[PDB]
């Protein structure tokens, strides 16, 4: 607009929240499809469904990690990282089946000085690689779903060998994805890059997507959320610099069914 | 009577448009990657290029085109001894999945969920195991399927292979392979080559060994099983069979694609093994 | 001769193939139809009679008539289970073996809407206010009132009316559940209490008989015609 | 002779009905394969085999 | 020459229609097992229902459907010995 | 019965072949489609997409995220290569990984323009001018801008346009390339260099990394359906 | 119920289009034969994934 | 529906004209093939003839029809060992020509360039080696063919006989020959009988050896391979069988001729070797 | 299934059959044709071309360029032959080996008119009246100008024309000969000789050679296809 | 899809044109037979390749 609207800055509401940003690479709609709620001609369970609309539809802002020239990259899991969310989460508890679309901004400034680049990925169905090597597919439900605090991956493949007592829980390797992939490869999949020379952040809208019209949110995660890397930390001359990364999310046109009594997880 | 017959997979891509010189404040060849989109640019954006009349086509790159071939997901190994002998006579039990080998999971896995109907094609191989001489009459193989839930054999011999409601392929040894077609039968909307979760939820308040279950793994019991073996009786000279499962995804539809299996498959799931983590070979920065 | 080529599948014998076959009894004068009484046309349409379940399972009452007779009586109310029973129609126990469970356990794949009435056999002079509840899975399953109102349920008032339905809607993750135990096409938990108390006056009997029938909903169906297991030829 | 039918169909590739053609070689129907092509009826004559049709919302005995 | 092609076995089962609160005389839920039938409710008739596109079908579960499968009613023991057998 | 004669391929078995066949589960009630976001018509459309280059290949960076980064410095002009790379989309170590070259690899022919694009992951204080250059098989392969310059290329601008697009147009004599290392077949050169200089001011970086992707042109085939060597199973 | 279709001809004999019959025997989908009749489609929800369409002549940032 | 059906291959010939005496200045008979061209004479033109009916066809002789015969171009050797024996279970690896056999070749070379579908036929023979007496079950043979880049089986049963992509065929001994049509395949605009160049450019400035390649041979794997195996387990009694392969060009189309083969041939090259070179034999001048 | 009832030549293998067979390679990509220059249709076509001839097949000019070279001189006029040949275009030495001996011998049968031209190398200077003569089969064959003249032949006289063309009509018994020697299906003689005499003038060579070309007038065909003996593979 | 052409009629039986059914199995073209019905072109192009057309009765040099 010769009235003066851009790409780089925008403004996002939803809800009781409202984000801006001066500094943004436009934004990405998931397989270009914006979220929506399940249709009659492909509806399969019976009851009335319960939509939370604004109460749970808005922003909530997940705890803000730190990256450093050693930093490997960080993961999260959709719905998973929203559990504990206000409104969103109790909802999420309360009943069997949950289906949830996504708006997923990744916050992280910093200063013309300064280098890198974020690699911000979102994978569908992100299976990640178990920490054994004499046992498979055997990380436990409390290891696979760290909740908002999300989880990490490693430069390194180190075999858990206390056969024993197992850590069952996951070796994600970020050369390859965290499960057995390239990850040059990871722009298949819905992303955007986080290069601090040219933008604050990510922002990604994120679909339901899945084999089934409606699910159980409680023991399957829809989406995973992978953060790397790509090109390492980097400014003036310190030697050990650092820079916040904040990531908030909001849940869209999401909708319930199968009411009964709160789901209390074994989450320890 | 006779039926006869926007973009077709077989249509010849487009032609390559003659291209002068550029002295402008257009610029193509510029862009952001971090937005999170491709260059759609093609030769004549950069360099000066000429007319021509492409023919070329994608025919052969199709979803269809690319599976439309018979792949080995399994060898099923089932005998029949001499009435004698002290073990038992060998039938076999497979469960069925496209996992067991590595070549046509491999070309699935290029994406996240899949549909389609299923052509399997059966090769059976037979021959003698003993430094004998005697010989044995043509065999007629019984290949049942089994699904979930259904009274799964325990003998080559039992009341099972009645089979008065699960479907059976009596097969005649020196014959064409046998050939059989199997429609979408997911209880999803589409087959999952991927799952992101678990079949149960650990409810504290109960205890631990309870609620736990495998990671990635829905169905305990996805398809149920091929249960094969040979109908003929006891031949005192024993004669060993096997059963070679040709697996075709036909009328087939994938969604969500995904980065090819780049190192060694290690069991049914995403996990790698140590020692298999490192395919690329060296090669140096500034070398052809 | 007209040239042909054999294909793969050639001579083989596929047993639920549907071709034609020559007639080993020619021009035969068979014996015309009479309109018998009765006639079926889907096996659904038996899964849609209610047929009286099994409930109490126990060592001592199991097959016999006792099974089918669920006991209640005039004590003090309680926030404690009359009955529990898992939504596994072709798989639990209770359910497995009524019209309904056999007929599934010809199938691999089960969908739709169930339907649960009980009969209430105790005498005209006896009151009393029940809670039948159907909770979704995924959570504890329900072991005391509290728990069971939360979700699905119907409060069943004793009268003229003799027995009371309560719909068990088809909710589900996947458009198909499995004719088998399975944690991943788990269907929930069915159970039954007392919303106040079965009251009876002097000169009557303080314990009474329920009896409980199941049957399926017009939107139910099944799929993937299979062997069953409730039935064998050892030998 | 020959008979021309609609295939109800389930997966389709991403390649309007399609049919299959059938025709009888046999003098005799028992001959004859399974059409498939049948009927449904209302359970009416055993989930509710009763004289006096009965209303759902209003009481069954009155 | 050509010959092409009332409820079929293969039709969709009925649409499941969105169903709101009620406080009403009317009692489907109540009922009496004893005149010998059985209650026509759905899940509509006794708890609040969106409405749902019926795509299942009874197809596989006909008369004809559920016994289309050729199974094995006996097994017959025959033999050709050597002509000198006493047997 | 009709007189027919059976010909040559009768009763065999083409893995690649294209006929119907009976089905094992007659009147299968089959599970409806649902719109699922992401659906792929053709393997060339994830061709088209760009994809991360692991350049640089050597001995302790290879197989670890730093293979992805071809490193950068402030330092004086020279006519010397930041990076070669060889036209063997399928072949070559540094292109044969990537979503295209493994696509490629199941595939025996190869046709149509690629495009290489560059990202500039340094400082926003970082100035620079690199020249990225495309030179047709049949002479020296290029070891100095002089070489370079005189062939196909693109004088990339670094400034608030992170990245720069070259197009590597379809120059061939062959219809097709083979998806191997083969002199008949050969793509030519891909050679990097400085135009001018990287250049930064004090309190700035003078080492900056940038990341490269390929993708191929809407003008992209490939034929004759083939076995990987990318993935095996000894054993 | 014969389906008459055409092939895209590759190399000519020295001898107008050329045609295919076919015909379906079952009454089952799955039991038919791949077509190879498909469609293609434009790469763009996967190669241009952005809310706001791109224009290759300008500046992807602006 | 019905589809019913300018000089046609089976047209009959050209009729002779009546001709009569003649007086001219018109010279027919005289002529200068210096010019590179053929005298277009017929003999009405140098002598008195009659009136004659053409009844005769060029039709056998047509490109198509001089060709339409499936012919030898390979045998290759296969076996079934007993799984004692210390020798390895003998599988084939044919590198796809024309060339080994000396027949289909030297007609083909009749001409520069060709175009044309192919049709690939396979006659399958087995035999027992050993005085034995034992016997052995009917043989299924796996006929994989591997193009140029995909895993070559280096083992009679190694994971690349599984086939997910390549196309094998599954043939069962005493059925039928086996049958595949292939289409014209070739990277260029036309088969080349004939390459007088190299795959390489010799460039001064670079190493002897690295710029070398040979003479008239373009890509060092122009089709890939035929990869034939016996699928059946090893037998206690050792069986030899042999495939021979009938190559035959449907929908052939052929460029710029050629003067036939004269000598015998000398590799897959125009190449001739000494005491091969003199094929005409003795006849004198004034001799009939 | 439909009743069929197999014939004789059922699953045989006929190498000169004609039948439809499945696709190894389904929806290939085929690379289209290019207008290249020099197209066949017809092997007759190849036959129709002047080829020259290897007249004298001597002990020692035999597989030597010298083979093709028919020696003259001024020499004094003499009614005996320059050069006799055999009729028998596939199986005469001096005819077998040129392009439509080639042709013929992949051939069982040939009809039709032959042409052959010669051509006269000698000297500008150099004049001269040649008779060429053919005698069909059945009597002595021509060993003197005055036999040879009372057959079909042409007398010509050397000049501007360089060359000279005889026509060999088609003069057969029967429709078709064989190609090869065959006394019933005999062509008969074409034979040369010296009308005057090649007479020239002084400082001029008094030894010329006349060079001879054979090809079919368009009337000419052939039928039966077979293997020739021109080639072979002796191990 | 069925085509019906003429057969150039050889030895005649003591029993009007004579025709042959042929109709296309596969989807291929590379699948499908021979037809035969190829046609003839003037040697020309070989005989007589000259740049000024040659006449017969006419001195070739002048
Ligand atoms: C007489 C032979 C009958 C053959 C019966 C076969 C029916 C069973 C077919 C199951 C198809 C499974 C295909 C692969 C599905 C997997 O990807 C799942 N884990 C994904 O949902
Ligand atoms: C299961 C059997 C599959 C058979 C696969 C065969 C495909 C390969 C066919 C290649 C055709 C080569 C024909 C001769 C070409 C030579 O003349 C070349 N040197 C000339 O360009
Ligand atoms: C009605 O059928 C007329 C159309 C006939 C189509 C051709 C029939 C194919 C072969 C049938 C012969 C019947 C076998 C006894
Ligand atoms: C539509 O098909 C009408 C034309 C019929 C042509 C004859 C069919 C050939 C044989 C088909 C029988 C079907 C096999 C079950
Ligand atoms: C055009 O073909 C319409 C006429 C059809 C005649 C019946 C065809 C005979 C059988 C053909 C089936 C094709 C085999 C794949």
């Amino acid at each position: 607009e010769a009235c003066g609207y851009s790409d780089r800055v925008l403004q996002l509401t939803l809800g009781n929240s409202t984000i801006t940003t001066q500094e943004a690479a436009n934004s990405v709609v998931a397989y270009g499809r914006w979220p929506e709620y399940l249709r009659d001609s492909e509806a399969n369970p019976v009851d009335q469904p319960t939509e939370p609309d604004v109460a749970a539809c808005r922003f909530y802002t997940l705890d803000t990690v730190s990256w450093t020239k050693e930093s490997r990259g960080w993961w999260w899991k959709l719905p998973d990282a929203l559990r504990d969310m206000g409104l969103f989460g109790q909802n999420m508890y309360y009943h069997y089946l949950g289906r949830s679309g996504y708006t997923v901004h990744v916050q992280c400034n910093a200063s013309k000085f300064h280098q890198g680049a974020l690699g911000v990925f979102a994978v569908p169905e992100m299976c990640l690689a178990g920490d054994s090597n004499t046992t498979t597919m055997h990380t436990s439900y409390q290891n696979a779903n760290p909740g908002e605090k999300g989880g990490t991956f490693t430069g390194t493949f180190t075999p858990d060998n206390n056969q024993t007592s197992p850590a069952r829980r996951f070796c994600p390797v970020d050369y390859l994805l965290g499960n057995g992939t390239l990850l040059g490869n990871a722009f298949v999949f819905p992303h955007q890059i986080i290069n601090l020379r040219t933008n604050n952040c990510a922002t990604l809208v994120l679909p339901y997507v899945n084999s089934l019209s409606i699910d159980s949110m409680v023991k399957h995660n829809n989406w995973g959320i992978a953060i790397l890397p790509l090109a390492p930390l980097n400014f003036a001359s310190e030697s050990s610099p650092e820079i916040p990364i904040t990531l908030t999310i909001a849940p869209m046109c999401c909708e319930f069914n199968g009411l009964r009594n709160i789901t209390l997880p074994r989450l320890q | 009577g006779s039926s006869s017959t926007a973009a077709t997979s077989r249509d010849a891509l487009p032609n390559t448009e003659a291209s002068g010189p550029t002295h402008s404040k257009e610029i193509p060849a510029l862009t952001a990657v971090e937005t999170g989109a491709t260059n759609p640019l093609v030769p004549s954006d950069t360099v000066q290029t000429r007319h021509v009349v492409q023919h070329r086509s994608r025919s052969e790159s199709s979803i269809e085109s690319f599976f439309a071939r018979g792949a080995c997901v399994t060898i099923m190994t089932v005998d029949n001894p001499a009435s004698t002998t002290n073990k038992d006579k060998l039938f076999a039990v497979w469960k069925i999945t496209y996992k067991d080998t590595v070549q046509l999971r491999r070309k699935l896995e290029f994406f996240t969920y899949s549909r389609f109907d299923m052509e399997l094609t059966f090769v059976v191989t037979a021959n003698f195991t003993e430094t004998n001489n005697g010989h044995a009459l043509n065999q007629v193989y019984q290949i049942m399927y089994v699904p979930p839930g259904a009274p799964v054999p325990e003998k080559w011999d039992d009341y099972t292979w009645q089979t008065s409601s699960n479907p059976s392929i009596f097969y005649t040894y020196g014959t064409a392979p046998a050939r059989i077609s199997v429609p979408y039968v997911g209880i999803s909307n589409a087959y999952s080559h991927f799952y992101d979760g678990f079949s149960k939820v650990p409810l504290k308040d109960q205890s631990a060994a309870l609620g736990d279950s495998l990671y990635g793994a829905a169905s305990l019991n996805d398809f149920g099983i091929l249960a094969v073996r040979v109908v003929n009786d006891h031949n005192p000279t024993k004669v060993t069979s096997k059963i070679r499962v040709y697996l075709k995804p036909k009328h087939i539809r994938v969604w969500c694609p995904r980065p090819p299996r780049a190192v060694a498959y290690y069991g049914p799931g995403v996990d790698y093994k140590d020692g298999t983590l490192t395919p690329l070979s060296t090669k140096d920065l500034t070398t052809y | 001769g007209l040239p042909v080529m054999n294909t793969p599948g050639s001579n083989q014998y596929l047993t639920a193939d549907n071709f034609q076959s020559p007639c080993a009894l020619p021009e035969f004068d068979v014996t015309p139809p009479i309109d018998i009484p009765g006639e079926v046309k889907n096996m659904m349409e038996l899964a849609e009679i209610d047929t009286m379940i099994p409930f109490d399972l126990s060592a001592t009452k199991k097959n016999t008539m006792e099974m089918y007779r669920v006991r209640l009586s005039d004590k003090p109310h309680t926030d404690d289970p009359i009955l529990c029973l898992s939504l596994s129609p072709a798989s639990d126990p209770r359910l497995s073996h009524t019209m309904l469970g056999e007929i599934l356990n010809y199938y691999t794949h089960w969908a739709g809407s169930l339907k649960f009435t009980f009969l209430f056999c105790g005498s005209m002079m006896a009151t009393g206010k029940l809670l039948v509840s159907y909770a979704p899975p995924g959570a504890d399953p329900p072991k005391k009132r509290k728990e069971a109102m939360l979700g699905t349920h119907v409060i069943w008032d004793i009268g003229l009316q003799s027995s009371c339905t309560m719909v068990v809607p088809w909710i589900s993750n996947t458009t198909y559940r499995q004719t088998i135990d399975d944690s991943f096409t788990e269907g929930g938990y069915i159970s039954v209490f007392y919303q106040t108390r079965i009251v009876v006056p002097l000169s009557t009997p303080r314990e009474m008989d329920i009896l409980g029938f199941v049957s399926a909903c017009n939107d139910f169906s099944v799929r993937l015609l299979r062997d069953t297991t409730h039935i064998e030829q050892k030998a | 002779g020959a008979q021309v039918s609609s295939q109800k169909v389930g997966a389709h590739e991403n390649s309007s009905t399609i049919n299959y053609t059938t025709i009888n070689y046999y003098r005799d129907s028992a001959s004859n394969a399974a059409s498939k092509q049948d009927f449904s009826q209302d359970p009416s004559k055993f989930t509710e085999p009763i004289k006096d049709v009965l209303i759902k919302t209003a009481p069954m005995l009155n």
